[PDB]
């Protein structure tokens, strides 16, 4: 929300980095079932998605304006696992993704990319 | 194509074609295994059971991936050979495939 | 039909129960009725039923059972493998065994459940049955380590006199043994 | 690199299997044949050669 305001009306571009959201997800949780609400898939409380698009959401260009919010978070999904609901649901949500992937990183080559499945 | 056995036998081998080599002069074969390849002309090698045609990995070391002539069994000459023959066959097929 | 050795119900009865008789379709498409399937099967039982085996059958009597199971057990493995060129690449003995085989599936197994003359029988119809059926083995390992023609032993008029073994109605069983017996003993005195 | 995961797989997995275990079900009964066809040249071989070296 620091981001909206060097953004909009004061120009400039900006590339924010929330490094790590893994452990977002896992301290909402918590308060999720701590509660009541209902599981809805691998016990992360259901209504994720909509808490993961406030968050990814604003950003963007906006109209005949100036500025710029690009937004590089870095996920942290367990073990090269590609359904474990958190990286999951951030699919859809952000517009495709680049991963690094044990899978080159043992040959040396750095920094690993690879591109099979990464879209953007 | 080429062959060797005893020079005492190989004579006739000498008469029509077979071009041959002696067989007395190594008891390795692999100095006439090499020239022989020099031509290569000759697609056909074969050997006394004088030596053995159990070792060929001389071939192998020298053709590698090249394949050219398989050394044949001759024997150096019928004084009986069909005790063994019946024998060659079966010696054949137990280790290679499946024994029996 | 969730068709396993292994969902719960099954390896359940199977720890508490005491033997298992498999049944399975695939030697009974083959026709051999009934096909308890023998190789699969179990029964834990036999140990303590020694006592009473030995006192009523014969006394050799265990000394039997154990004897003949090791046919199809050293059958088995060699058809397994082996079989792959068919009874004509193998040696002497090893022919030998899958002919006692043949046998051991031709009578001592399949019977039938419509004959008034078989479909029951008792301990000491069986035992003379497995008798003759090892009796004329051993000696006909006899006759192939002299290297004698082998595929004429397959041939003997002997084999018919067992070939028709289940068919002897217990009545005359005793004296089937009788004539049919010692006449082994002779069928290889001719060679 | 990756344990395979935890869904959807089951189905897909398991044909890997329908098709494996059919295909080398059957890959022997396609090598039966050539067992066949190694006895062809078996028999065949030194017949006359052993015989016209003797004269």
């Amino acid at each position: 929300t620091v981001a909206e305001y060097l953004a909009f009306e004061h120009d400039y571009h900006v590339l924010v980095i929330l490094t790590d959201m893994t452990n977002y997800c896992e301290a909402l949780r918590e308060i999720g079932a701590a509660r009541e609400e209902i599981p809805g898939r691998r016990g992360y409380p259901g209504y994720m998605y909509t808490d993961l698009a406030t968050i990814y959401e604003r950003a963007g260009v906006v109209e005949g304006k100036k500025g710029s919010v690009t937004q590089i978070p870095i996920l942290s999904m367990p073990d090269d696992d590609r359904t474990h609901p958190i990286p999951d649901l951030t699919g859809y949500i952000t517009e495709g993704q680049i991963q690094l992937s044990r899978e080159l990183h043992r040959k040396g080559i750095y920094p690993p990319i690879d591109p099979l499945p990464s879209l953007s | 194509m080429a062959v060797i056995a005893d020079p005492e036998t190989a004579q006739g081998f000498r008469l029509a074609g077979l071009e041959g080599y002696g067989a007395s002069s190594a008891e390795e074969a692999q100095s006439l295994l090499e020239t022989l390849v020099e031509r290569g002309g000759y697609a056909l090698v074969a050997v006394d059971e004088a030596l053995l045609p159990d070792p060929e990995r001389a071939v192998e070391r020298l053709m590698r991936g090249r394949d050219l002539p398989v050394l044949l069994p001759i024997a150096g000459l019928k004084e009986a050979f069909q005790g063994h023959d019946v024998e060659g066959y079966m010696r054949e097929l137990v280790r290679k495939t499946i024994g029996f | 039909p969730g068709g396993d050795m292994s969902e719960p119900v099954t390896q359940s009865t199977l720890r508490i129960v005491g033997a298992f008789w498999r049944l399975d379709a695939s030697l009974a498409f083959r026709r051999h009725f009934p096909a308890i399937n023998w190789n699969g099967s179990y029964s834990l039982f036999t140990s303590a039923l020694d006592p009473w085996y030995r006192e009523n059958v014969a006394e050799d009597y265990p000394e039997l059972r154990d004897a003949i199971s090791e046919l199809l057990q050293r059958e088995a493995g060699l058809q397994e493998i082996v079989q792959l060129v068919g009874p004509d690449a193998l040696q002497d003995a090893e022919r030998l065994v899958i002919e006692v085989g043949r046998i051991i599936r031709e009578d001592f197994l399949q019977q039938n459940a419509y004959h008034e003359v078989d479909a029951y029988c008792s301990m000491k119809k069986a035992y003379g049955i497995m008798k003759m059926i090892l009796a004329f083995y051993k000696e006909a390992e006899a006759a192939i380590k002299r290297g004698v023609s082998i595929d004429e032993i397959l041939q003997l008029p002997v084999l018919e006199r067992i070939g028709r073994a289940r068919y002897v109605s217990e009545e005359e069983f005793p004296a089937y043994f009788e004539e049919a017996m010692k006449e082994i003993q002779g069928a290889f005195k001719a060679l | 690199s990756q344990v395979s995961p935890t869904r959807m797989n089951l189905l897909q997995r398991r044909g890997q299997l329908r098709l494996a275990q059919k295909g080398v079900d059957l890959l022997k009964k396609k090598r039966d044949a050539l067992v066949a066809e190694f006895f062809g040249l078996v028999r065949e071989a030194m017949e006359a050669r052993k015989a016209l070296d003797q004269a």
